[PDB]
RNA sequence: GGGCACCACCAGGAGUGGAGCCUGCGGCUUAAUUUGACUCAACACGGGGAAACUCACCAGGUCCAGACACAAUAAGGAUUGACAGAUUGAGAGCUCUUUCUUGAUUUUGUGGGUGGUGGUGCAUGGCCGUUCUUAGUUGGUGGAGUGAUUUGUCUGCUUAAUUGCGAUAACGAACGAGACCUUAACCUACUAAAUAGUGGUGCUAGCAUUUGCUGGUUAUCCACUUCUUAGAGGGACUAUCGGUUUCAAGCCGAUGGAAGUUUGAGGCAAUAACAGGUCUGUGAUGCCCUUAGACGUUCUGGGCCGCACGCGCGCUACACUGACGGAGCCAGCGAGUCUAACCUUGGCCGAGAGGUCUUGGUAAUCUUGUGAAACUCCGUCGUGCUGGGGAUAGAGCAUUGUAAUUAUUGCUCUUCAACGAGGAAUUCCUAGUAAGCGCAAGUCAUCAGCUUGCGUUGAUUACGUCCCUGCCCUUUGUACACACCG
């Protein structure tokens, strides 16, 4: 999986803040929806997380619904060395 | 502003005559509570959606085919009504299965 | 000796004229006679899988007793635990 | 199949400080990372502004 | 948004089958039971009806932010637009959807096929149902298939009372 | 990147697929549907499209 | 032995089988001519009208979209690309020379995943087809039998129906049928409508006359709902009266009625099955196969259209009950774009196909009164393979499309083939039905000889029977129970 380390971070930083990710089954649609890296990026990189655990993946009509776990909430913080146990991301963040 | 009637129309579509009714005679009951001159919910002819589509999922069998189809009824209601309280009426009072369209009409 | 595209306008034995000189092979007029189903009762995997395989992987007709007064309580305990969790407690 | 690549320290630009002197010469490119690339016969081929080149060695 | 009514209906059906199938496959063992989609003005209702609706809420916010989150962004919803409450079916055991995704998780569980299918057949008919019937097709260990089935009380097969009494 | 998706398919069976499974052929697109004849056979209460008659 | 049914016959209709094309199957051919399906229940079927895509096939070329874990590695180093020059499809850095370049994202092994229109539908789900659009299936209590079982669930009559009457060791029930639902038919009775229509006329206005035919405006009119629409209802229940039957279910006739064929047509449709079809509809799926010189995916080109021939569904015909021309002139079911170019009126250009300038329409509003075709009237033909037929083939003009060659399709001129009503056989059909006729939708960028529906014109013949075929029931025989393919 060659991806730059700066486009790894918009699918990271995205996942991290926003919480869940929702990417249409198009490989090569050169453009994600609110992630300004490739559908084909977002989709290999956060099937890369689902399989050390630390997001659900559900499919339902050629949508891959990805949603960040308790576990990948602090691999989010740890290796990408976001700002430690002070942001929650996003589920209880602003709404509640 | 000052009880001048400005002549909306609320077009009312649903694929369920049962609520759609509910609905109408819900805004004629206010309409004719309030003294509103109206022309009444004028019914559109309902549009039939068939779909003829092959009962199997194979080649193989007699060739029998399905007429799925979604019926759409549609009703207009035009109210000469002032400005405030009937736009109140029209933002409460909505049924699910049905949607409302509130357009002004001034030609 | 070129051949090819042009080599197909100077090649013999393509064409009408000389293809309805030649009869007419036999096979065209048979039929392919049912996919072997002519006997579709009698099995020919030759397996003709045992007693054992059916009365141990679905069961046999005498275990209906243990299944059944088994699962008639296990419902009326689903009762007792929806009547606990409804709005008891 | 892909790349190759050798063990290396000075691309092409000698050395800025020989004892107390700089010792830069061939005329460069117009790249920041200046860079100097591949000549076949008269001919150098850009590698940051390989798009549009004018002047070439 | 301009669209005719016929396409804009079609479009609003083909939503909610979407919506009912992502809640399908993502509350299976939440106990899921249907989706109503309320499109009032100014923002839209997906009523989820789930047995375990605590299960559905979550952990004070958790799983149904995301659910919230996750239909907006495939919908393409503004923020605040789509609201995604949760309220919990009564008489659970008349929906044939939730009785069916019971037995789904007791089989999966690895329970016996006629307990299992007994034990919802029952819980149905003492639940205040005039019938039930659970067929179980396919195999177990076994090169052939065959399917059983456990009856019990009053069924009808035929004519709009089966669109009208009957839950499959 | 070079010729990966160069052919265009603006159009024909290849430009649309059933948006449940994407399926080429037997699709449906009346009403702006984009479902195969397979699918909507079992989504089209959920749609609602009913047998009447 | 008795029943039932135009997927059977009678009486007939329309045909098909013969011709030419269209399309599907087999075979042959091929690099590939992808494949499933073979009596009904394969063969215009897979919504399968394939130029590319679809595509599964063939000749080639990329890419990894090989997670994750472990060990090496990449700090020994892993991706990119400007040439040109080839064996190149090639402006594919796919290599290779040349070099630089973003440099723990990778790379190479082992494990393990993932993908697959790859196999097995005889491992499966789900769906569908068939038995069967047939009328069948089951238990409570009682009777018979040691029992498996049996009666009920039947001799007769009746029905479309295990529908009912009736007989009766059965009585009383449940599913299926029926009831139900959707549509069609009636409603001068109700609620109404500038998204339907009508009448006066606020107001006009035209032509011909002494009021006929129209045009045009709804805080730049009023009124009405007959026609139109769709809500809630009404209505038919074989009503009434005869006949007939065991005065029983029923059936037949007449009168009335919008309707007396279950009022017409469907939708749903039990128990039991089939080794019926589908793993090639799916992110339905077990197991197997393959997984980087891939069976993944993409691209380029070809093939699915290849033709000595056999068969099936159709279209066009063999003409005068017609062809041609001019004129008349009437539907209904649909569908349609700003989530981007869909349905296109009007003007102009063009012989035509089409082009072009605009416009209305997210639709009872505009395309659209879909001014449809058959048909009707008046003419030319004149029994001649002719002015029937329009195959084949030549040249040209356009449209769609990145691309039309193996003619996509459309149009114009020309070529003008078999076919003179079709052996053996065989299909469908009982009243707004058969049949003739076009239109809309489906798939569609383009392409309908197809299908699903819709209306237009609208018959002949029976209101029956078991003679053929199929199915059901009873009785009988059985050494069959994997059940006569025994
Ligand atoms: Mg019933
Ligand atoms: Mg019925
Ligand atoms: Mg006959
Ligand atoms: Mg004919
Ligand atoms: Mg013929
Ligand atoms: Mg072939
Ligand atoms: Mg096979
Ligand atoms: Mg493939
Ligand atoms: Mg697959
Ligand atoms: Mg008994
Ligand atoms: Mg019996
Ligand atoms: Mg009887
Ligand atoms: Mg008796
Ligand atoms: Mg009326
Ligand atoms: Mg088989
Ligand atoms: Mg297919
Ligand atoms: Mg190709
Ligand atoms: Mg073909
Ligand atoms: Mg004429
Ligand atoms: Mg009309
Ligand atoms: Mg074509
Ligand atoms: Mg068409
Ligand atoms: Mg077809």
């Amino acid at each position: 999986m060659l991806m730059p380390k700066e486009d790894r971070n918009k699918i990271h930083q995205y996942l991290f803040q926003e919480g869940v990710v929702v990417a249409k089954k198009d490989f090569n649609q050169a453009k994600h929806e609110e992630i300004d890296t490739k559908n084909l990026y977002v989709i290999k990189a956060l099937q890369s997380l689902t399989s050390k655990g630390y997001v659900k993946t559900q499919f339902s009509w050629q949508y891959y619904y990805y949603t960040l776990t308790e576990e990948g909430v602090e691999y989010l913080r740890e290796y990408l060395n976001l700002p430690e146990h002070i942001v929650p991301g996003t589920y209880i963040q602003e709404r509640n | 502003q000052q009880q001048q009637i400005i002549k909306i129309r609320i077009t009312l579509t649903s694929t369920k005559v049962k609520q759609l009714e509910n609905v109408s005679s819900n805004i004629v009951k206010n309409a004719e509570q309030h003294n509103l001159v109206k022309k009444g919910p004028v019914r559109l002819p309902t549009k039939v959606l068939k779909i003829s589509t092959r009962k199997t999922p194979n080649g193989e069998g007699s060739k029998t085919w399905e007429t799925y189809e979604m019926r759409i009824h549609k009703r207009y209601i035009d109210l000469e009504a002032p400005v405030q309280i009937v736009k109140r009426i029209t933002q409460i009072t909505i049924e699910p299965g049905v949607d409302v369209e509130v357009v002004v009409a001034s030609n | 000796r070129p051949s090819g595209n042009e080599g197909a306008i100077r090649d013999k034995t393509a064409g009408r004229r000389n293809n309805r000189s030649k009869d007419v092979t036999d096979s065209a007029t048979t039929k392919k006679s049912n996919t072997r189903r002519a006997t579709d009762r009698h099995s020919r995997t030759g397996k003709t899988d045992t007693k054992k395989k059916v009365n141990q992987g679905w069961g046999d007709d005498k275990k209906e007793l243990s299944a059944e007064k088994e699962a008639q309580a296990d419902a009326a305990a689903e009762i007792a635990e929806d009547a606990a969790e409804a709005e008891d407690a | 199949h892909k790349h190759k690549a050798v063990k290396l320290a000075v691309l092409s630009y000698y050395k800025v400080d020989a004892e107390g002197k700089v010792t830069k010469l061939r005329r460069e490119c117009s790249n920041p990372t200046g860079v100097f690339l591949a000549n076949h016969k008269d001919r150098l081929y850009c590698g940051k502004c390989h798009s549009v080149y004018k002047v070439n060695a | 948004a301009l669209i005719s009514k016929k396409r804009k209906l079609v479009a609003d059906g083909v939503f909610y089958a979407e919506l009912n199938e992502f809640f399908t496959r993502e509350l299976a063992e939440e106990g899921y039971s249907g989706v109503e989609v309320r499109v009032t003005p100014t923002k839209t209702e997906v009523i989820i009806r789930a047995t375990r609706t605590q299960d559905v809420l979550g952990e004070n916010g958790r799983r149904i932010n995301e659910l919230t989150l996750l239909v907006q962004k495939r919908f393409k919803y503004a923020p605040g637009t789509i609201v995604l409450y949760a309220e919990r079916v009564q008489d659970r055991g008349l929906s044939a959807v939730a009785q069916a995704e019971s037995m789904k998780f007791k089989l999966l569980n690895g329970l016996a096929i006629r307990r299992a299918a007994y034990g919802v057949v029952r819980y149905v008919m003492e639940s205040g149902a005039k019938g039930c019937e659970v067929v179980v097709s396919g195999k177990l260990r076994a090169a052939r298939a065959k399917a059983m089935k456990f009856a019990d009380g009053f069924l009808i097969h035929s004519g709009q009372p089966v669109n009208d009494f009957i839950d499959t | 990147e070079n010729v990966w998706f160069s052919h265009p398919r603006r159009y024909g069976k290849g430009s649309r697929q059933c948006r449940v499974c994407s399926s080429h052929t037997g699709l449906i697109r009346k009403y702006g549907l984009n479902i195969c004849r397979q699918c909507f056979r079992e989504k089209a209460n959920d749609i609602g499209f009913n047998k009447f008659r």
